[PDB]
């Protein structure tokens, strides 16, 4: 929901998430458990609410949109997964 | 078969290779890694024979992500020196398309001023 | 009787008169286990019945006992065309597709016919050897050869791994036809093989057909499936140029 | 390593290679060439016989389904591509033991026979008559055979070793050379089915032999890493024996327009075949090509021009004169 109301607003608001998203990524790195047990950690599991978050997520149309496809992308091999 | 592939090999007969590699793969049922050796083995004959969308698709079917992950690294190589790059623009990598920057940066700001390629 | 009157037939070759009366001569031997000096055991020494022979009928006299192990075992010892096709289709029907592959690949018959292309099309498939069966199907009749390499990775579920290999112009085309006839899954997979070659237009058109299609489908699950699709490409359409998300939106 | 004068794209893997040594009426060049499950017949033109053609047109005017690797094609003196009776006919050996002789009006009748006979691998193949009616094999068998068109055999001649080529007598009536693996090389009279006469090489495996057609006297092979010529009927020795190959000579064939001038290959091996063509009064090869991996060596009949097959290609190499 950020309202960056002026020009550095949606600056900043764009370098922030940029940074944050890199950051996620590196944290989850060694998140949810890395499956040493398992074969090779798969993400099986899907969270809706992830999915949902992301579409009402408020951002440019351009590299925010192109995050979103590749979610969607992800979404979809782990639909072909289940299949 | 293993030895079989040893002597077709020190004769050079490479399309010999790839058929024998293909009949012991069926022979390798469950051992993953006699199939990752053999797919790599077809790999290279293909690539070094110039079937590159043959290479490619061995590729694809390497089950070990290492040795698929140096194939690939081959792969590019070898397209880039035989100025095959049409080819390796329709070759769709997976998540590796920042492979193939970091590896042509690394070489480039590696190398010397005198341009090339890489950079193009 | 009528087995000795055989050798009163005229153009036949005495060695195949010989291999009705030896694949005769084993019925009634198995029909006696008890008596293991037989006056038998002498015919084919008596009638100079090469040991090669010998060892092919009693391999097929074990083929049709049921002993499939043994008859292979005597068929491959060291010492014809229809024989191929049934060999290898008892092997498929029975279940055991590793067998199949294994004459297959020590025999190699020369496949000459769509029938038998498809035979070996169909081995090499229920051994997961999908490279083999494609390169097959290239090698032999292409659009013949095509069909029954998508209907059976359609059938064994092995869609999604015929995806990820690298198709020429034609066999795109083809399997592009192939997936828009065979039902509403094949245009998602469609869908999928469209974004994995970064062919965006033609996937959101399809996504905009598929959209129209769907206007009256009850079911739950596919339409969370829908639901999830239409919002993955209007996320994609909002990150396209206005010129491209013109040309996607004009019909 | 000279670069090939032209190189063709072919389907698959080139096993054998022949230009049709005969007139067949047309302007191109006739040419057959062997891979894995086919035979291609093809017209050649190049740019040295006609100034409207740049560089090679190359022309597929038929493919004959096998199903078997092809190792030997022999062209009848009967083909022709006149318009009136058009008239393809040829042999081939392959690996199931068998002659396979083909017949085709370039239209929509083509036929072929199955000749069975040879219990080992055919090795080389021949028409020897003039007429193109009788088709003499060789094998691992240790037989030099002949058949009628009919696949019916006429003569069988026994060797002492596997016989590895086989040659019609350009000129004279009645004389079949067939060469053996350990070095002798044997001439047959087919009218009385009597050895005429042997040559013997100093080294072996003798691997393939060859007339020289400008001069029949001439007699050219290949045996272990050397070339040898003889000339008859001076003496049963070789006249000349010249390195051919570091590593195994395979194929020898004479030039069909220089009695000086013939090709050299080596062995289907690592270091990729290299052809070698050679010029009697050079002590080198004139010229070293390279092919990746190339099987079937054939001459031009009128052009000082050579053939080999590659893996997918054909391979052409222009002798400057």
């Amino acid at each position: 929901l950020i309202h960056c109301y002026t020009a550095k607003d949606r600056l900043a608001q764009s370098e922030m998430a940029k940074r944050v998203a890199n950051i996620l990524r590196v944290v989850l790195s060694l998140q949810q458990p890395p499956e040493s047990m398992s074969d090779s950690s798969e993400p099986r599991v899907p969270l809706r609410l992830l999915a949902p978050h992301i579409g009402r997520l408020p951002m440019p149309e351009d590299y925010a949109l192109e995050e979103l496809r590749g979610l969607t992308q992800s979404y979809l091999r782990e639909l072909i997964c289940d299949s | 078969y293993n030895r079989v592939l040893r002597l077709l090999e020190d004769v050079g007969l490479p399309e010999l290779v790839i058929q024998l590699a293909t009949i012991a793969i069926g022979e390798a049922s469950d051992d993953w890694r006699s199939q990752a050796a053999l797919r790599t083995r077809i790999f290279k004959h293909h690539l070094d024979m110039g079937h590159n969308n043959q290479a490619y698709d061995a590729l694809t079917q390497i089950p070990d992500p290492s040795r698929q992950l140096d194939c690939l690294r081959q792969l590019v190589v070898v397209l880039c020196e035989r100025s095959q790059l049409q080819d390796l623009v329709e070759f769709p990598y997976v998540n590796l398309h920042n492979e193939v920057v970091g590896i042509i940066e690394s070489r480039a700001r590696a190398v010397d001023l005198m341009t090339h390629n890489y950079y193009e | 009787h009528a087995l000795l009157d055989v050798y009163l037939l005229e153009n036949a070759d005495e060695m195949s008169k010989h291999a009705i009366t030896i694949y005769f001569l084993l019925d009634i031997m198995y029909s006696f286990p008890d008596k293991p000096d037989s006056s038998i055991e002498s015919f084919p020494t008596a009638f100079f019945v090469p040991g090669s022979l010998i060892k092919l009928i009693q391999g097929f006299w074990l083929l049709d006992h049921n002993d499939y192990q043994n008859s292979v075992d005597c068929i491959l010892n060291p010492a014809m065309s229809w024989q191929h096709s049934q060999i290898i289709e008892n092997l498929l029907c029975h279940g055991d597709s590793r067998q199949a592959l294994r004459y297959l690949q020590v025999m190699k018959p020369v496949a000459t016919t769509s029938k038998e292309v498809k035979l070996h099309m169909t081995v090499l498939l229920a051994n997961r050897s999908i490279l083999e069966a494609w390169n097959l199907q290239r090698l032999h009749n292409v659009e013949e050869l095509l069909k029954h390499m998508y209907e059976m990775c359609q059938e064994m579920g092995l869609i999604e791994e015929l995806l990820k290999l690298t198709f020429t112009d034609f066999e795109q085309g083809y399997l592009h036809k192939f997936l828009q006839t065979t039902g509403v899954q094949n245009q998602e997979l469609l869908l999928v093989h469209h974004l994995q070659r970064a062919n965006y237009i033609s996937a959101l058109q399809l996504n905009q057909s598929l959209k129209t299609n769907h206007l009256n489908d009850c079911d739950r699950r596919l339409r969370e499936r829908s639901g999830a699709r239409n919002a993955i490409l209007d996320q994609y359409g909002k990150i396209l140029p206005r010129v491209q998300r013109t040309l996607a939106s004009e019909r | 390593a000279s670069n090939a004068t032209y190189t063709v794209d072919c389907e698959d893997y080139v096993h054998v290679v022949e230009f049709n040594p005969f007139d067949s009426g047309e302007a191109g060049s006739l040419l057959a060439y062997g891979g894995i499950s086919y035979v291609v017949i093809a017209s050649c033109r190049f740019q040295e016989e006609d100034s409207t053609v740049e560089g090679i047109e190359f022309k597929t005017l038929k493919t004959f389904h096998h199903g078997e690797r092809v190792v030997a094609i022999a062209w009848s003196p009967e083909t022709r591509c006149d318009a009136l009776l058009p008239l393809l006919r040829f042999a081939t050996a392959a690996g199931d033991k068998k002659i396979r002789i083909f017949t085709s009006d370039f239209q929509d009748k083509n036929e072929y026979k199955v000749i069975e006979g040879h219990s080992g691998y055919i090795n080389d193949l021949v028409f020897c008559s003039p007429e193109g009616t009788d088709i003499a094999s060789v094998g691992d068998d240790h037989t030099c055979r002949i058949w009628d068109l009919d696949g019916k055999q006429i003569a069988m001649f026994i060797l002492r070793s596997p016989g590895m080529s086989v040659a019609w007598h350009p000129e004279g009536a009645f004389k079949l050379m067939v060469a053996e693996k350990t070095g002798t090389i044997r001439f047959y009279d087919l009218t009385t089915h009597q050895a005429i006469l042997s040559l013997e090489s100093v080294q072996v495996p003798l691997m393939s032999a060859d007339w020289c057609v400008r001069n029949t006297l001439r007699i050219g092979a290949v045996a272990g890493n050397d070339w040898i010529i003889w000339e008859m009927p001076r003496s049963s020795y070789p006249q000349d024996n010249k390195p051919a190959h570091a590593d195994r000579a395979r194929m020898f064939r004479w030039s069909k327009c220089n009695e000086n001038v013939f090709a050299t290959t080596g062995y289907p091996g690592k270091m990729k075949s290299q052809i070698a063509i050679h010029h009697l009064a050079h002590p080198q090869p004139i010229l070293i090509g390279t092919a990746p991996v190339g099987s079937g060596l054939s001459w031009h009949r009128r052009l000082p021009l050579c053939v080999v097959g590659g893996y997918r290609k054909l391979f052409f190499w222009l002798t400057e004169m």
